[PDB]
């Protein structure tokens, strides 16, 4: 019965999703912050897809990962068959959605991912960063502050919900992101951001004294 | 199974 | 065949000759050379005509088919590498005597100023490509004399009107130095096609515009 | 219900796994020691993988030493296409636990194998070893002292737990090897070495009497 | 076309010309030749300048690509490989007129000595690097003109800013024994490209500073012309 | 099965 | 359940193989002597694989057939490819186990054979010969004095073992082996030896005649 | 471009020059030309120094991945044989004007008597090996003129410094003759580089005991 | 080069020098140009150094690997034609300078009567054989003087010393009139190769018979 | 290279000569041109001796395989046409200097009339085949002087015996016209070989026969 595939395929998507760390993607006076919850110093869940346009996922590390490189293989040869200017977040977006629906009904086994794809304006443009939320069935909604992906979701929307503000600046969208998530310290956290006063590539990690001196 | 983050 | 394209403050302006020859024998006198490819760009191409048609026809086709899929159209940047991208993959055919070069006018939206909007951009043989600073460029076997007549005539360039009638005269000096290039014929009138591109689009010019502006151009050529 | 015919899976690979020999990797001044208990004189369970990184497994060997031959193919071709100080742990770590991964949730049989990299800093250079160890679902674990696998690895890893040192010397880390693989002879075990102290290729075996002398 | 890199203490330098030429005639006045690869290196090409752009965008995303996909960046002997790479598998296409001749500056990080940290690679049509060692390199059709410059004007460098005059001298002596290497053009207002790589990264140099040298050269000569004589006669 | 070490 | 069929198919060639006919290959002064209970004069179950490698097997003869063909062509492949001398039979046994673990686990049916693989050193050299003993299911084990296979294999081997004498005569070896196989004349008798004293090919059959006379 | 190598009792020795040149135009001045392949071969390679880099490199690559796959190093039969395989395999490439002869000197660790462990073989275009048996060979375009010189030096080899200099001189004797190849630069301070193989390995030879030779023999010739 | 082979009462010999040029220049001057296939055939071929090496290496390895999985040995015309199959797929690279030409002697133990065992068998470039029946046969650049000299010196055969006598007086005659070929080197002690095949098998001749008979051959011509 | 057929009343001959030529060098003596394909058909090829003899073995490995295969054996319609198919195919190999032309000669078991049963069929360079109707042909160099005398001696064939003796005439014309074919050799006691076909089948004919119809001609001639 298709009714009960569907089924039994969602619930197994949506336990293996929340059998994962938690990802942070708010909008902030800059850009886009990434954070992340991760112990592992080798293995990230945050990445740069192009010049303006990032990643995060959360679920299990070698479906999103194949997925991270699948998207950086689209974006570079779309950079170079036209022009860097005509990659967009959209387009990653949709082509994110098309591949993960048609895994989730194709493939033996769904992908317990779940994928952001966040893009801010080019240097010296004005436009309001863009989040996308693409699901493991194949569906994207467009996020206007932030997007909260693993573990328990709802208890961190529901903390940003109450401490968001936007043109905040970078130490206290930070803060409020790390109050967020606890509801720690540097050896655990994985966090990078979209600065949008970046020249060319705007995707850059804070790690080290750096990200201390900040939290 | 394992490696979920 | 001679095509020329020049700025002037607020757009840009393409225009062509209409003779086709079989070395020292005239096959046609009513060719148009100039497309409008899409709403802001314009391509001349020069060299053999059928390859010059079928150019066009693929560029078009391809520009409109990238549109249509992605709902947004290519920037200036895309549409010019596309265009090298043809030019190169025809180098074979053109060492067997296929040869045909392009030139592209264009206006972009995206520009921050809007009186330098146009773009004039020229290729070469192997597909590299460049964005005319001074303002003119030209293809064509009767494209050096055109270009040096465009060279001393630019400084008259104020508006649309003005540059128009020296594409006008430069095609006039063309055709007048080279035998392959077609003058104003005015017992046919059949005069050169120009296109003129804005903030508002690319149009086409009417005939009888050039019509005049030719007449003028005779009138004082002989005195 | 296949989530339950995981269960048997891995029962299985944890079956294959612990009907195996014991295999210990520690961290000690010169970089890393490998001790193995294998009574074989042909098979080997430890072996090169490049200039600066090694190989420990553990369980059916017609299954790792495939993997290790897969390693050594993948370590060639990167060094051979871009440089020789390109190729890294973390990559070959990466690549073995996206195979393992494929293996156990495509094929009829998973491995059952569980595999070691351990990597040392390069001569004149500074860093302290890394160790993985990565099991049969593809899970990659960083230990930061030592690795137990093969066999009953609890009395093993609670003696060295116990009996190890940061710095120590060849023939105290050696002692404390073998001292915890009892909870052997010289014609039973194989000991190799990752001699950070070597300018190019720091594998090295130590068998004969030079490992008589040692212990 | 001439493209030019010198070591000086703390960094490296590369320049080129804006000229390029179809035969006999000026195509273009406004060519730019020197591209910024990634955050420490340079590439300038000479040869076709089709072939030329082509090499420095593949090169440029061949290296972005592999810098997204591993995390962190390929060592220097590993963009000389891939650039080495390129250059060989170009060969046959270069025997048919379309040749390419690069020429690679950077700054290695990795390096121990953080002074001599500057790297200068040469390539030829056979794929063949190798690291210059005399501190300066120059490629193009006007290449021994200004290596031959460079090797008298080498003694002057001290900083960036003394490196930079030299490069920009050195450039002015191959256009002026080359005719397909233009000079600095004072009517125009067009003066040759620099790009200046630290450990702060890869920075294009300002027009104005390079066109005040340029003037400042163009003095120089104009004054030694005047003083100087044909062995007693002017 | 056989062949375990 | 996978367990309960691994181990209907280990019954299956065990039983397969109890049905072949018996081989001894035992170690001696000149080398590795092989005798063979072959009542057939044109189907032969010992034959040379290289210059000092030799080959013995029991059980269905179409597969251990194929196999030696198979030896035989990657140890020719070898020769040609890099040296004549870097051919050995540890290499031919490793790819025997592989080849057999791998008909054992993907093929409907394993294999009901079981192989020997013998090795004598080179001409002017010392060195004491090796005998491996390769299972249907691709365990290869390493035995320092001699092999038996095919048929009941306890009171031979017991017998071996109450007789055995290191660097005994070819009479002799002969003698006890026929003794042994007993627990015949030449006209059921298949015997080959792996001569050390031979400057580059060892195998050798002895019959007729010489045969006779020897026993 | 030359390359040299010469047998002495308990091991082997090879150097080469330092210069590249394009035609009469000298491109390069501290080219180093002789590698260590492993722990008991070095290899010089003359011809196209972009074709010599890259087969170095290549060979030195097969030959660690056939260790670290088989467990045990090739016997030098071994990479004999893969080396003429390349060399034959470069053939069509070479006929385009990208030749390269290589050089192979090594130490047999499996023979018999020890000080007769070294071995020197030589490739032809063809991919043709031969190993030599008179104590000494040579390639590149001066190896004519080194190999003259090596017939009458050879008598002086009694240990490693003796065929040290030897080489040396036989290298200052091919520039000294050749355009090609270039000499001891006393003013920039570059000198050939040589390789000794003995029963401990291959060990690449200090600068300060090759310009200490080099400078002797100019003493010696002046 | 030269390589000849001739019949002699129960068995067949055949010999060739050891000399190899580049040239008018000498390259190599200790080359074995004879093989032993197997226990009953020897084959000597000429032409380039490289391919003739490849080709003897690649047949023995075929007659092997045939008698390793039939268990039994090819026949004398079955190793023939295993031979011209190889010759006639070389004729391409042979066009192009690359080519070689095998001499084959057997002893066909199948053979009816003993005495007439010897097997001699000549390839043309075409990959066409044919047995020769005259009792000899030589090939090389310097075939046709040795073979004009055995036709001379054949009616002293009468055993397998007097063969070999034979065999290297012609290879002295054809190394006297052909500068490609070499003659005994009696400074460095080389002398000519030589294999002798009988109903016991095929054997090498040592070095000392062969010297002995050389230094015979120049005393009486001398 | 010369081969010669003729028809008598009740059967067939083929004769060809025995000498290979390289150039002006004569390589064989005792060369065998004419085949026994099957029982009541023989092949003589002239041209490359090598593609000769291949084509040849091919030929008859070809006609036995369907033989076995179907049963039955092919009609001779059939076997010109797989010998013409394979001329045509050999036509590239020909244009590099392999040509072979054949000459097939025949008995019809199943032809009407038992005394003009005999075939004779010709083959040109582009695989074209025409059935002789004037009771004689010949190929090879020296074809045009065996014909011209066939021309004149067919008169005189009225038996196999005597259409031997004409054959071996025309053979003899032909090497006396021309070098590249053998005559009879009386020192070396050589001679042509020759096959005669009838009801009975293909038999070799005995060489002492041919040596005394041999003599008496030259007695004749003399």
């Amino acid at each position: 019965s298709p009714e009960q595939a569907m089924r039994e395929r969602s619930e197994l998507a949506r336990k293996g999703i929340a059998r994962a760390k938690s990802v942070v993607a708010l909008a902030y006076a800059g850009g886009v912050l990434f954070v992340a919850e991760n112990p592992s110093r080798s293995l990230q869940k945050i990445s740069e897809l192009y010049d303006r346009v990032g990643f995060a996922a959360a679920g299990k590390f070698n479906e999103f990962d194949n997925l991270r490189r699948g998207g950086i293989q689209f974006a570079d040869t779309r950079g170079y068959a036209y022009d860097r200017r005509d990659v967009t977040g959209r387009q990653l977006a949709n082509v994110y959605a098309q591949t993960l629906g048609t895994i989730f009904t194709e493939q033996a086994k769904p992908y317990e991912v779940e994928l952001c794809v966040a893009e801010v304006a080019h240097y010296g443009e004005t436009k309001r960063p863009e989040l996308y939320r693409i699901t493991y069935d194949g569906s994207i909604a467009d996020e206007p502050h932030f997007v909260v992906m693993g573990g328990t979701t709802e208890p961190i929307a529901n903390a940003l919900k109450e401490s968001y503000a936007e043109n905040a600046s970078l130490t206290d969208a930070l803060r409020i992101a790390v109050a967020a998530l606890r509801a720690l310290g540097v050896a655990s956290l994985e966090v990078a951001v979209l600065d949008a006063n970046r020249p060319r590539r705007a995707f850059r990690r804070i790690t080290g004294s750096a990200l201390q001196a900040l939290l | 199974l394992g490696q979920y983050l | 065949t001679t095509i020329v394209a020049l700025k002037y403050p607020g757009g840009v302006v393409m225009a062509g000759d209409r003779r086709s020859t079989q070395g020292n024998m005239i096959s046609g006198r009513d060719v148009r050379k100039v497309y409008i490819t899409d709403d802001y760009t314009a391509t001349g191409i020069a060299g053999t005509a059928a390859v010059a048609v079928e150019f066009a026809r693929l560029y078009a086709v391809e520009l409109e088919h990238y549109e249509k899929l992605e709902g947004v159209p290519l920037t200036f940047a895309g549409k010019i590498n596309r265009l090298a991208i043809m030019v190169r993959g025809n180098l074979a055919a053109a060492m067997q005597g296929l040869l045909a070069l392009p030139l592209l006018a264009g206006y972009d939206i995206h520009a921050s100023d809007p009186q330098s909007a146009g773009r004039i951009v020229s290729f070469d043989a192997a597909g590299g490509w460049n964005i005319e600073e001074e303002g003119y460029q030209a293809v064509g076997s009767g494209s050096l004399f055109a270009k040096s007549s465009m060279k001393k005539l630019y400084s008259q360039v104020t508006d649309g009107d003005s540059g128009l009638r020296v594409a006008v005269e430069a095609l006039y000096d063309a055709a007048d130095d080279d035998s392959a290039t077609g003058g104003p014929d005015l017992v046919r009138g059949i005069f050169p096609t120009a296109v003129i591109i804005d903030a508002d689009g690319a149009v086409d010019v009417p005939e009888s515009r050039i019509a005049e502006l030719a007449r003028a151009i005779i009138e004082s050529r002989s005195g």
